């Protein structure tokens, strides 16, 4: 009974995120003049599986991997971290209801750097060991200041129960009292999943450029999800819906709305601004998002006292 | 409006906690009677 | 040596973590309160000497709380024998060990 | 580096070491050590050569097995105690454990291994400042833990320091590595009566550490690192090379200076506990410190070795090092004898 | 000053801001009146039992039942 | 050492409260506000004795009281009370304010028919006193007789007889 | 370490020579073990083979000093008819001396041998009999 | 065991997509290629940049986890003093930002 | 067999440090580290330790040991009989003690170990409404103030000693 | 004493075995450091969690920190050997025989 809630939770992870590179294809053509896909299936609605059985029965790479252990380990260390990752999320019940929700995304925010290191290890080429080591440090990076952010919103919320965000959140939004938290929480899950403007390894190599079709596919499935994941995270944290306990169907419809309209956004900003550099957005991160992260958690720290507004434990 | 509703949700958690304040005393004197129970089953093999 | 800083300013840095019986958050106890309890109040200004030679009671019995040494002995020698006798027959599990008491409350 | 960072590196070693003194919780035993190693691996580091590097990771990997094995003892007692109060220990595992931890803290034979390393690899003025500050917070942890040392453990460790170190010294000729087996000779002396006595220890503790800050601040002053340098010194400044001879005339526990006044002091509470052997054999052992300390005098003051024509130059610049405390270390510790009860304030 | 805060708000806002930001947070408060107002919301949580104490004969100031006008009040917390 | 005395089967038989937890949550206020006197004396039973076998007869009266509770509910306010109890019920976390008119509904109910106000915000929580016949316990953790101390240092400080006494010095 | 040496010292002098001189082989054997395991850890053999015979080596040579030492004082304590007596182990130690000698292929290492550890035996049967201690009890 | 099971669920689907990715077109029939990157030949050079940011990374996330329980530590009676050590955790953790600022330890990873 | 749950899971954490004990590489020795964590953090998990097991996944594993990894990265390149020697050694040790202590359920190397499971030393009671290792680790700032002092000003410490001594001049 | 207490200090003894007899690398020895230092806190927040001593938790994570602190110290000096022979190599510390 509970195996069916887990399937139910999973595989419309991956009907979501194939076709959230249809979606991504259509989106971001229609946005500079054209057409995405229309002739595949009507108005593209086959592209995916079509690419699906095309990724999956062509020849794979076979590279002259140093190790295999870690060629193999590394798609199963994301895929796993990109899935687990789903279960504590309260819409508007969760999976699997947990005290300490929050730390447990940031535990595997931070574990999942891993498949990156040993991507980057196993390729033999050391080109592809330096991209993965600059990827490693800007996802680290990123992973300090989204764990500050998220301390203060939490201190503002007063628990690490994710689901009690949605009881936090019932007279007004967070993005009316965080909204520069706001911001520069949204830039840092940009930042972190590789997302432009923060992507490098396209630009002037690749980590998982050694990859076969399928590996590689594997590797997409889990950055997609982590994209459309962090984008719900987004959603209940700040910009929480309104919840009836006897019609849970409406928050699900209104924080699913929100939620898509975030990864829209994503593909907006995607096709709006040139690449950063790597040391500006080193920049970005140690001399301008950390002191006005810094300053907000003191002030948030300070401010529940000041104004009789702390909230309850439980 | 996070001021007016955090001071609404101290009232209604002291309200859950004195009324399981009222409810302690029922409680505990059924957990000792159930683990006096358990352990005089325990005493009663451990005889036999 | 050992400058008494603490004592002779007066000022408290690490006397509050020192034991298990100080003053605790929300006044949570801890599960051998009472034992060490006994104990202090027993080794308190005799020396070191007097403290292990007169009370060794207490302080036998704190650490039977501590670690539980004769418990999971004695434990181990009713599971012990109780297997045995089920082995030779002799013995069955009553309905309330077995899973049918319809408990308590 | 800068003198500001040198200075605040300085008081978190004096923090750390003070932080170790004065705690009552076996954590923050445990923590000041840290503070300790952290802030004194910069200092060994001070002139960036290969030897400093492999010095201080040398020290480094020592001082966390010691941490390490500190912490386990910690823990142990921890268990079987039920309290964290700096005190005896209830466990002779974990005793024994701390007592091991502390003997590479110190430099104890058989863990000896890294003094005439180390101390070989950094400048001087660290090197002082480890063989003098580096060795107060471990002998503090000794002096709170009595009741629960083992005796055999102690007087084993002693006498291997004792022997180790004098055999050890007998064959240098770097002036580094002479004062870092004459450290552990002394740390031998030290723990063989602290069971018996701990005011001794605190007397030959505060003994050793005037004497070797004594010739540290000479060998400084005179900026000698071999045998031969110290040998040059006569035709530079003979006063240096008399101070150096009545210093180690000192060290070698010579009557009637102020050397003779520890360790005479412990086998006055070793006699009265009817242990005979054991103060005679450690005597007989350190007549080879007083061996080479003796070799060191002939080589510097009693005799004269040949100079070089560039000398001259030297004879033209007076010296500007900040010779601090140079005349009192050198009277304090030579005629310090004749205050012998002086003693009793440390008891 | 007034030259060199100007040059500042020109070149890096982005400090000056956390510098702002940081010192309203300390130094806020210390001039707020809603500070007492959090110290004793948060000594009325009753995480504990009020255990009660055995009546020796002369304790004026204690209740006798929960419903009763001594005690301490939390007519303020209702209020706010 | 010892053999613990543990009480009998019979002294711990007592007629139960087959109550769920919502159904005790509805009415917890209103439990606290009536039963207070056997709930208090058991408390402090508790407390002061440190030992739940010496306390088993004032625990029964606790589920002596408590039923009368229930039964004054049962006679007069059965319908009321059955919506309030559905309704916290429902919910995961039985929250209170999800229910507010039913329990407005069973409060005017209780209070037109039987005369029972609701406690105010930490009137529940007070501290407060007790008579009671049982002597207080001397020595509620058994403890034995504590060691004799060390005597005490007095008299004034003479000066050392003929100094140090260390070996030659004379001082 | 302690069992040992007990169980050296519980058989009365001069009364059973294969105990004694088993015992004493023991011990010796065992000092030998601990000298081998810190030459062997402290200066590292070339070869797997080349540290099993210097350890090897160490604990035969130690051996026969302990078999040769026990045996000799045994039948030197039973032939003279004086069980508490420094002369029997003195004997005993230049006996164990001169093992030394014939293990390490040398005439001057045998009479130094001889000579130093006949005294150290001497010495240690003294303090047997009048109750010397060396890791002494703090009483005072 | 709801936990176990959904973790032992996605680790077995993980490996079930990632055997059917390297092993499902292992079985076509095609042809060999040789066993032959702008750095091939060159040995890679160490940077001091990456390894001081990673460091810092590092200590920035032990303070973190010292600033961590928070929320928790909101709920106190003590007030004055958990509002003084926050502050003091966060001002010591902005000296250490502006210090590696000002000493040219963020220099071209800024 | 599911009660020695946590000794079942102590098994794989003994397995693990066998994993890096022996030493077969950095990465290697890496992620046989990281399999200890993982399972350690199960292990407190499985003790009420919430809060202390998601310190081990968040600051061990995914803030330290992924700097380990990553100055790994950069040194040991790319490309034995005694690694699975002591490995077969030491797992072989291993398996002994867990045969004697499921045998006779009390053995002893340095301590009496019992065999029984980890779930008879556990508490009866219930905590109430909090959670009293999260209040215990909430007095912190509360009760802690000298221990945030010091480990503050460790840790800046820290800072200055770890960019200075890296400069080389 | 429980069983998990046999495991864990199992785990810290043969860590330190580990550590005690370097094979070729010195980032290894800083792993098998940091695994002692992990059963270190497996143990005490095990003790400390069975006996519901409350103010004690607080105490593990100062032990992780502090250690981890050391850890990046140690990481430290590696690269600084790095930075000399090329190599990690435990067989090039060896200037101060001498």
């Amino acid at each position: 009974m509970f195996m069916i809630n887990v399937l139910t939770l999973i595989i419309p992870i991956l009907l979501a995120v194939a076709f959230l590179t249809l979606v991504e294809r259509k989106v971001l053509g229609y946005m500079q003049f054209r057409k995405g896909p229309n002739v595949v299936g009507p108005y593209g609605l086959l592209q995916p599986i079509a690419d699906a059985i095309k990724l999956f029965i062509k020849e794979p790479l076979r590279p002259a991997t140093s190790s295999i252990s870690m060629f193999i380990l590394a798609p199963i260390l994301a895929l796993t971290l990109a899935l687990t990752m789903w279960i504590p999320l309260p819409m508007p019940y969760p999976l699997i209801n947990m005290n300490l929700g929050v730390l447990f995304m940031l535990a595997m925010s931070s574990l999942a750097v891993y498949s990156i290191l040993w991507s980057g290890w196993a390729s033999n080429s050391k080109y592809a060991l330096i991209g993965a080591l600059r990827a490693v440090a800007q996802t680290i990076s990123y992973e300090v200041t989204l764990a500050i952010i998220l301390l203060s919103v939490l201190l503002m919320n007063g628990s690490f129960t994710l689901s009690t965000l949605i009881i936090t959140q019932e007279q007004v939004w967070l993005i009316f009292p965080a909204w520069p938290l706001a911001m520069m929480w949204f830039i840092s899950t940009l930042a972190e999943t590789n997302r432009a403007p923060f992507d490098l390894t396209e630009g002037e190599s690749g980590f998982n450029v050694e990859y076969a079709a399928g590996p590689f596919a594997l590797f997409f499935m889990a950055e997609y999800a982590n994209i459309i994941m962090m984008n719900i995270f987004t959603t209940t944290l700040f910009l929480g819906a309104f919840h009836n306990p006897y019609m849970p169907e409406l928050y699900t419809i209104n924080f699913t709305i929100k939620s898509l309209l975030l990864s829209i956004t994503f593909l907006w900003i995607r096709a709006s601004y040139p690449r950063f550099r790597y040391d500006q957005l080193m920049h970005l991160l140690w001399k301008n998002f950390l002191p006005l992260t810094l300053a907000l958690c003191m002030w948030h720290v300070s401010l529940p006292i000041l104004l009789s507004s702390i909230p309850p434990q439980t | 409006s996070m001021m007016r509703w955090n001071r609404e949700r101290r009232r209604l958690q002291i309200e859950d906690f004195e009324a399981r304040i009222a409810l302690m005393p029922l409680l505990q004197a059924e957990k000792d009677r159930r683990v006096l129970q358990m352990l005089r089953e325990n005493l009663e093999e451990e005889a036999t | 040596p050992f400058f008494d800083v603490q004592k002779k300013l007066g000022v408290d840095l690490d006397h509050w973590m020192t034991i298990q019986s100080a003053e605790q958050p929300h006044r949570i106890p801890a599960r051998c309160h009472a034992f060490e309890k006994e104990w202090i109040e027993c080794a308190h200004g005799i020396g070191s000497i007097r403290a292990e030679k007169e009370c060794k009671i207490e302080f036998e019995d704190f650490r039977e709380c501590l670690l539980r040494q004769k418990t999971m002995k004695r434990l181990n020698a009713i599971k012990r024998q109780r297997d045995k006798l089920i082995k030779e027959g002799k013995y069955t599990p009553p309905p309330h060990h077995s899973g049918q008491e319809d408990l308590r409350p | 580096m800068n003198p500001i960072i040198l200075i605040i590196i300085l008081m978190t070693v004096m923090l750390g070491t003070i932080i170790v003194m004065i705690s009552t919780h076996w954590l923050l035993i445990w923590i000041g050590f840290e503070m300790n190693m952290l802030a004194i691996i910069p200092i060994m580091m001070k002139k960036h050569n290969p030897r400093a590097t492999e010095a201080s990771t040398k020290y480094f990997l020592t001082q966390s097995t010691a941490s390490m094995l500190l912490m386990m003892a910690i823990i142990i007692n921890l268990m079987f105690s039920g309290q964290w109060t700096v005190m005896k220990l209830f466990n002779p595992m974990a005793s024994m454990l701390m007592t091991m931890a502390l003997a590479m803290k110190l430099g104890m034979a058989p863990f000896h291994f890294w003094v005439p390393e180390v101390t070989q690899g950094i400048p001087l003025s660290s090197g002082l400042i480890l063989l003098t500050w580096q060795k107060l917070a471990p002998m503090s942890v000794l002096y709170q833990i009595l009741p629960s040392i083992n005796l055999d453990l102690i007087l084993t460790l002693s006498i291997l320091s004792i022997t180790i170190g004098g055999w050890g010294g007998l064959n240098q000729t770097q002036l580094r590595k002479i004062m870092a087996y004459s450290s552990i000779a002394h740390m031998g002396w030290m723990t063989a009566v602290l069971l018996y006595n701990p005011t001794m220890t605190l007397l030959n503790l505060i003994i050793y550490i005037i004497m070797t800050s004594t010739m540290f601040t000479l060998f400084m002053a005179n900026s000698t690192t071999t045998t031969l340098s110290l040998s040059h010194t006569w035709n530079k400044a003979p006063i240096m090379t008399i101070l150096v001879l009545i210093t180690l005339l000192s060290m070698g526990g010579l009557p009637p200076l102020s050397g003779f006044m520890p360790k005479w002091m412990i086998i006055q509470e070793m006699t009265k506990n009817d242990s005979i052997i054991l103060p005679t054999l450690m005597a007989i052992t350190a007549l080879l410190n007083l061996y080479f300390y003796m070799r060191l005098t002939y080589s510097t003051a009693l005799t004269m070795f040949p100079s070089t024509n560039n000398m001259k130059m030297k004879w033209q610049f007076p010296t500007t090092k900040r010779m601090t405390l140079l005349p009192t270390m050198t009277v304090l510790s030579t005629m310090l004898l004749p205050l012998t009860p002086i003693l009793s304030i440390l008891e | 000053v007034a030259a060199f805060l100007k040059n500042v708000w020109a070149k890096e806002p982005v400090l000056v801001a956390s510098f702002a930001i940081a010192g309203l947070a300390v130094i806020l408060p210390t001039l707020s009146p809603y500070t007492k107002y959090s110290l004793m919301i948060n000594r009325a949580t009753p995480y504990n039992y009020p255990v009660p104490l055995r009546d020796d004969g002369n304790m004026p100031d204690v209740p006798s039942h929960p419903q009763d006008p001594q005690g301490p009040s939390l007519e303020w917390l209702k209020r706010l | 050492p010892g053999i613990v005395e543990l009480p009998s089967l019979e002294d711990l038989k007592v007629q139960e409260v087959k109550v769920s937890s919502s159904v005790l949550k509805a009415a917890a206020h209103h439990y606290g506000a009536q039963c207070d006197k056997p709930n208090k004396e058991f408390m402090l039973c508790r407390w002061e004795e440190k030992d739940p076998r010496r306390c088993l007869e004032e625990g029964k009266l606790v589920n002596q009281c408590a039923l009368e509770f229930f039964r004054q509910i049962k006679r007069h306010c059965a319908e009321p009370f059955t919506e309030y109890w559905t309704c916290i019920d429902y919910s995961g976390l039985q929250l209170f304010r999800r229910c507010r008119k039913e329990q407005a509904q069973f409060d005017k109910c209780v209070l037109d028919k039987l005369g029972w106000v609701r406690p105010d915000l930490g009137e529940l929580s007070k501290v407060t006193k007790v008579k009671t016949d049982r002597p207080l316990p001397e020595n509620p953790y058994h403890s034995r007789a504590r060691p004799e101390p060390n005597p005490e240092v007095e008299g004034d400080l003479k000066p050392a007889r003929h100094g140090s006494r260390l070996f030659f010095w004379t001082m | 370490a302690k069992t040992l040496l007990h169980q050296y010292w519980d058989i009365p002098e001069g009364t059973e020579c294969h105990r004694k001189t088993y015992a004493a082989t023991s011990i010796g054997g065992a000092s030998g073990l601990v000298v081998s395991a810190y030459s062997v850890a402290l200066k590292t053999p070339t070869s797997f083979l080349e540290g099993v015979a210097r350890t090897g080596r160490y604990t035969f040579t130690a051996a026969a000093i302990g078999a040769i030492f026990g045996l000799t004082s045994c039948i030197s304590a039973q032939v003279r008819e004086k069980p508490d007596d420094p002369l029997n182990y003195l004997i005993g130690g230049c006996a164990g001396g001169l093992t030394l000698g014939a293990r390490t292929r040398s005439y001057g290492i045998g009479a130094a041998a001889c000579a130093y550890m006949g005294l150290t035996a001497a010495l240690v049967k003294m303090g047997q009999l009048e109750g010397w201690k060396v890791f002494a009890e703090p009483k005072v | 065991m709801n936990l176990m099971i959904t973790l032992l669920t996605n680790f077995t689907l993980a490996t079930l997509l990632v055997t059917i990715a390297f092993w499902l077109p292992q079985l076509n029939v095609y042809s060999e290629k040789t066993s032959p990157d702008p750095m091939g030949s060159a040995r890679l050079p160490f940077s001091m940049k990456f390894f001081l940011v990673a460091i810092t990374f590092l200590l920035f996330d032990l303070e973190i986890a010292l600033l961590l329980p928070l929320p928790w530590a909101s709920q106190t009676t003590n007030l004055n003093t958990m509002l003084t050590m926050a502050l003091l955790l966060i001002f010591l953790l902005a000296v250490s930002l502006a210090y590696e600022w000002t000493q040219k330890g963020l220099e071209w990873t800024e | 067999m599911m009660t020695y749950i946590v000794f079942i899971l102590s098994i794989i954490f003994v397995m693990g440090f066998v994993g890096f004990s022996s030493k077969p590489s950095p990465i290697y020795g890496g992620l046989g580290l990281i399999v200890s964590g993982g399972v350690g953090c199960g292990i407190v998990l499985n003790f009420g330790g919430s809060f202390l097991g998601l310190m081990v996944f968040l600051i061990y594993l995914g803030g330290m040991m992924v700097v380990f990894g990553y100055t790994t990265a950069m040194a040991t390149e790319q490309y034995n009989k005694v690694v699975l020697g002591t490995f077969i050694t030491g797992l072989l040790m291993e398996f002994l003690m867990v045969y004697y202590v499921l045998k006779d359920k009390e053995v002893e190397i340095v301590f009496k170990f019992n065999g029984m499971g980890d779930w008879v030393i556990y508490d009866t009671g219930d905590s109430g409404f909090f959670s009293e290792e999260a209040m215990g680790i909430a007095a912190l700032y509360s009760y802690g103030t000298w221990l945030v002092i010091v480990t503050g000003w460790s840790l800046l410490i820290g800072v200055v000693v770890i960019m200075e001594i890296t400069r080389g001049n | 004493m429980s069983l998990v207490y046999m495991n864990i200090m199992m785990a810290f003894t043969v860590s330190l075995t580990g550590l005690l007899m370097y094979r070729s690398h010195l980032m290894s020895s800083l792993l098998c450091l940091e695994g002692m230092m992990l059963s270190l806190f497996i143990l005490a927040t095990l003790m400390i969690l069975n006996s519901h001593f409350t103010l004690a938790s607080m105490m593990p994570i100062i032990l992780l920190v502090f250690a981890a602190c050391e850890a990046a110290l140690g990481l430290s000096l590696l690269v600084m050997v790095s930075n000399t022979y090329g190599t990690d190599y435990v067989q090039n510390l060896n200037l101060l025989q001498c």
